[PDB]
RNA sequence: UAUGGAUUCUUCACGGUAACGUAACUGAAUGUGGAGACGUCGGCGCGAGCCCUGGGAGGAGUUAUCUUUUCUUCUUAACAGCUUAUCACCCCGGAAUUGGUUUAUCCGGAGAUGGGGUCUUAUGGCUGGAAGAGGCCAGCACCUUUGCUGGCUCCGGUGCGCUUGUGACGGCCCGUGAAAAUCCACAGGAAGGAAUAGUUUUCAUGCCAGGUCGUACUGAUAACCGCAGCAGGUCUCCAAGGUGAACAGCCUCUAGUUGAUAGAAUAAUGUAGAUAAGGGAAGUCGGCAAAAUAGAUCCGUAACUUCGGGAUAAGGAUUGGCUCUAAGGGUCGGGUACGAUCAACUUAGAACUGGUACGGACAAGGGGAAUCUGACUGUCUAAUUAAAACAUAGCAUUGCGAUGGUCAGAAAGUGAUGUUGACGCAAUG
RNA sequence: CAAAUGAGAACUUUGAAGACUGAAGUGGGGAAAGGUUCCACGUCAACAGCAGUUGGACGUGGGUUAGUCGAUCCUAAGAG
RNA sequence: GGUGAACUAUGCCUGAAUAGGGUGAAGCCAGAGGAAACUCUGGUGGAGGCUCGUAGCGGUUCUGACGUGCAAAUCGAUCGU
């Protein structure tokens, strides 16, 4: 009911490469993740926390790794980072952005 | 047919062995007129019809 | 192909004199979502059949593996 | 070269059709040397031979 | 072929009221029973697979803009154990105010309803097989034999869905829809055995062996037959999505092909498709060929008739999109009359809307009034005649009671009808 | 369309396109029949009614593994 | 004096195959009218050498194509079932 699913994304490789802004990516995440069908209605349901190099999305409402990969793909397509970075899950809910 | 009999397979084997051209050396025998195998068979040309 | 339920039937099956191989399989499963327990399957290979004794307790499995005579060829996998 | 055998073998080895088997046009020599199922497996693992993606048949309009 | 288990001072077992249950639990001749062993159609039920579909765990696509989005993996075999069944059967009890009950109307004092049980294991579930496999991912060491290392492989829902299997039924027949090998069982009670031992290899475990022949591939616009790598012919299984009534036509997925001598040009005449102002069969032997009609819903439907039909008669209208409305269901209870969750597609209305268009492609009856003729369905001149010809049911006639009628055979201690018997067989119209 | 192969490419191979069969298929198997056409290597004289470096062609080989699939067993119409 | 039923004709034995619709037979359930006899209505049901129409089987017309053909009988449309 209040089970908190945590999805972590490792942005260390693009951060070190210098072509990624984790803060902007996270901001895009909060302002584009839609709850119940509409964006911004995350009434303290999902949160995004940034440590500078690893962005963690915790959720109590409906949210999925497929959703997160879709959002990340949309952001990298908006920023033209596709064909350069891949979104890959090392472990369950342990995704990362791989460069090489 | 895949489900053959032993007689049919024996005929198969005999025709398979007979279907070969003249050895290169018999053509060089003395007083020899045989130039080529005149009893050659292709599965398309002539049916064994057994 | 035959599943063994009792330890006593397992231990009278061990001493049947037609057993040559005993394979032990270690399994991870789910008792509760937060408590994934370990299961042990002792697969004794007789002539006609393969008997499989199942244990969901690590301690009982340890005691069984100890009480098993070392003469039998045990493949742990 | 003539990689008909290799294409048939790749389809059989990797479980899709010859229409989905993709052979690298720049490794023609390597594929030509590959004349066993084991060598075709080496190639598919090396990425010289790649399973084409399934042609999309979306059900979105139907839904 | 031995060990365990079973069975003995009541020698060849106990239990259950019973249906019957169990790990076993002697059983000869002889006899009997069952399985093998059976058509087709219809609807209904259940299951498998497939289709569809929600969440989640991965990979791929699109991303000017939108889409928690589009596509894809998330599998469980034979076999062993437990369990699970409609139908049947048993026990108690004794029923009209008849009740139970099917989609379909049959069942009950020859014992219904109700309550409690027994059984078949089709079928499903769990466990073993078995995750160690398969699949989906990620990574590592690289003229390296090539492997190894981490994760995941989860949980649901629905249906007049499609196909297959199964079950309980119902319809049909002057048609009632194989045999045998094999296997089991029962009846009977021959033989033999018990107190230091025996009985079974229909209980469990254990040991040995399983010969011979076929097996590749095509199975057809190129592996077969047609003189051929021939537009011909030749038996069968599996069968995704959309539209739609639809294994129609039309477009896609998996899979498979992209093979038919080509290049240039676009004359006449062709072959195959089309369109035509006004007229509308004046053409012609003849409306030949073509056109017109066409799906669904609603309305209306004549003569005649063997009352079943004719009939989709004839003849009219509507049909899109969008936003709504309404009706039609399954799952829980008050101290032993109020509500909540969800699939799902049918039907009927209301606005609004548009170059009045809407079965928008595909698909898809022209109709009527008569005459001749054959009742009909059916059959034939493969390769010029499909008909009014043949057949047919119906009707009628004929022979024959078996040492017989009709018909075979050169004969026969030979045959068909005939595994037959006048409600039959045979011969005719 | 391009590349590779080759003396030579409309026809071979690979990649990219565009298509079609459209699950009572041009797919996956089989029965009869065929008989090695299966597969690899080499090769183009003849054959594939154009071509051919390709092939069901030519040359050389390799390949069909069963107690459980089928025959074998049974009987049917019938044969004898 | 021999050889043919691998085509085809006809029995027999053993197997297999055949969308979706229209009509709506018997049987059964309820209701209405009537003094009665009975008559009528609505459902249900799923019959038929029934019907529209695929696969299949056949071959009407074009007297179409072809007619030194794809073919010593085929091709296309239209048709019968």
């Amino acid at each position: 009911q209040k089970i908190a699913k945590t999805f972590t994304v490792d942005v260390s490789s693009p951060t070190e490469n210098g072509v990624f802004d984790p803060a902007s990516y996270a901001k895009y995440l909060i302002d584009h993740i839609k709850v119940e069908g509409a964006v911004g209605n995350l009434g303290n349901a999902v949160t995004v926390t940034e440590d500078g190099t690893v962005v963690t999305v915790v959720s109590t409402a409906k949210f999925s790794g497929k959703y997160l990969k879709y959002l990340t793909k949309k952001y990298l397509k908006k920023n033209q980072l596709r064909d350069w970075i891949r979104f890959v899950s090392t472990k369950t809910n342990e995704y990362r952005l791989a460069f090489y | 047919a895949a489900q053959k009999s032993f007689r049919i397979k024996q005929k198969m084997a005999k025709a398979k062995k007979q279907n070969r051209p003249l050895p290169q050396w018999i053509r060089l025998r003395t007083n020899n007129t045989i130039r080529y195998n005149a009893k050659r068979r292709n599965w398309r040309r002539t049916k064994m019809n057994i | 192909a035959r599943e063994i339920t009792d330890i006593k039937q397992f231990l009278e099956l061990t001493r049947r004199a037609d057993v040559k191989t005993a394979t032990v399989k270690i399994n991870k499963k789910l008792n509760k979502a937060g408590k994934p327990f370990r299961q042990t399957k002792f697969k004794v290979r007789g002539s006609s059949s393969l008997y499989t004794l199942v244990i969901n307790d690590a301690g009982k499995a340890k005691k069984l593996i100890q009480s098993l005579p070392p003469t039998l060829k045990v493949n742990r996998l | 070269a003539n990689l008909r055998t290799q294409k048939r073998l790749a389809a059989s080895v990797v479980g899709v059709g010859k229409r989905k088997v993709w052979l690298d046009p720049n490794e023609t020599s390597e594929i030509a040397q590959a004349n066993s199922r084991n060598a075709i497996r080496k190639l598919v693992k090396n990425g010289t031979i790649v399973k084409k993606a399934v042609t999309v048949h979306s059900k979105s309009r139907t839904r």
